[PDB]
């Protein structure tokens, strides 16, 4: 069958301002099938107790999932989502571009 | 509300 | 102004892994609801709004049994679609189906629907006469035959004009402070230097419901559809949705580029430019 591989974004629910708390999201849309495997990075390290939306799908018939945790953003740390699908050979990491 | 008593494909 | 309820279900086969999972959300426009998922340790619909919640035991035990007696049909659906295309008992192999109603500002029936794909690719749907079908391949055309044996497009019919529009009601009332509010993009432009020849105008639209929303941006009062780089909605997961639109500049026409932003939050449509 045909298979459609992960989109990726990686952003904060609301603006980032260091010390202040926040949700971390990973938003993994237009992929099919539905099996994914997302984790949510802290300096290299997976974090621990990220949850996720339920499962749904776009008029493509493309799944997508929200991955989110709550976080407090500060100037040294550096956060990424790393996807796995049968579409990809190896993980795709996309890091949070804390720039725009 | 859910559609109950659906035919199988 | 209109609203719409879906369902959606993923039906998935995982041969030596258990049998096939199946799940269901609910839908009030960009609003989900509730939820099942036959893999849970008690597997029951469950509420995922508020306004839901004051539905009585006798709906949730309904709306439960319905989705547990979907676990063991949409698993007899799968074991046919695999024989309608020949394939081993090896792979994996998912239906989806999406139906529902759409109604007007009062609250009658637009139009319904009841669409379904087999591993992705669209199999069988129902035309918007709620009368007949349309079948993708032969496969189909065996569902489609055996669906109109059993009159299940008049089932289909009665649902989606009785039931689905009611229930929809029901919900627009009961959850009105949200689902019947608009909330309005909050806007800004960011601008990031690319080299001393040109730079990025970043147009930001954030916090808005529903997730609706145009985003463009104009030279000279024209359209830059092929040259705006336009990321897809995202949810922000507090209910609200998120869209950037971006264009590359020449340095020193950024007064030449207007971003547009039209939501049905908005007073009035947006113009924005590059304040330095």
């Amino acid at each position: 069958m045909i298979q459609r591989t992960p989109k990726i974004q990686v952003y904060s629910r609301h603006p980032a301002e260091n010390g202040k708390s926040n949700f971390l999201n990973c938003y993994v849309s237009g992929f099919h099938p539905s099996d994914i495997e997302v984790d949510l990075l802290k300096n290299g390290e997976r974090i621990e107790k990220v949850e996720h939306s339920d499962l749904s799908f776009s008029k493509d018939w493309s799944f997508y999932l929200l991955y989110y945790t709550e976080f407090t953003p500060t100037e040294k740390d550096e956060y990424a989502c790393r996807v796995n699908h049968v579409t990809l050979s190896q993980p795709k990491i996309v890091k949070w571009d804390r720039d725009m | 509300e859910l559609r109950a008593r659906e035919e199988s494909y | 102004g209109s609203h719409s309820m879906r369902y959606f279900y993923t039906a998935m086969s995982r041969p030596g892994r258990g049998e096939p999972r199946f799940i269901a959300v609910g839908y009030v426009d960009d609003t989900q609801f509730v939820r099942f998922d036959s893999d849970a340790a008690s597997p029951r619909m469950a509420p995922r709004a508020p306004w839901i919640e004051q539905e009585g035991p006798e709906y949730w035990d309904r709306n439960t049994q319905i989705s547990k007696t979907n676990t063991q049909t949409y698993r007899e659906s799968l074991r046919n679609l695999r024989g309608y295309y020949n394939q081993s008992e090896a792979g994996s192999h998912i239906i989806q189906r999406m139906y529902g109603c759409d109604v007007g500002p009062d609250g009658r029936l637009l139009r319904g629907y009841d669409q379904s794909a087999y591993d992705g690719k669209d199999y069988i749907a129902l035309n918007e006469d709620l009368s007949s079908w349309t079948a993708a391949d032969t496969a189909a055309q065996i569902t489609q035959r055996k669906w109109e044996a059993a009159r299940e497009a008049e089932q289909l019919r009665a649902y989606l004009e009785g039931l689905c529009v009611e229930w929809l009601r029901r919900y627009l009332e009961n959850g009105k402070e949200t689902l019947q509010r608009a909330d309005p993009p909050k806007t800004h432009v960011t601008h990031h230097p690319i080299s001393d020849h040109e730079a990025t105008l970043r147009c930001w639209a954030l916090g808005f419901y529903p997730a609706e929303i145009t985003l463009t941006w104009q030279r000279d009062g024209e359209d830059q559809t092929q040259d705006t780089e336009l990321v897809e909605t995202r949810p922000a997961g507090d209910r609200t949705f998120q869209k950037w639109a971006a264009v590359v500049v020449p340095s020193g026409e950024e007064q030449r580029y207007t971003c547009h932003v039209q939501h049905e939050g908005l007073p009035k449509p947006l113009t924005l430019r590059w304040e330095p």
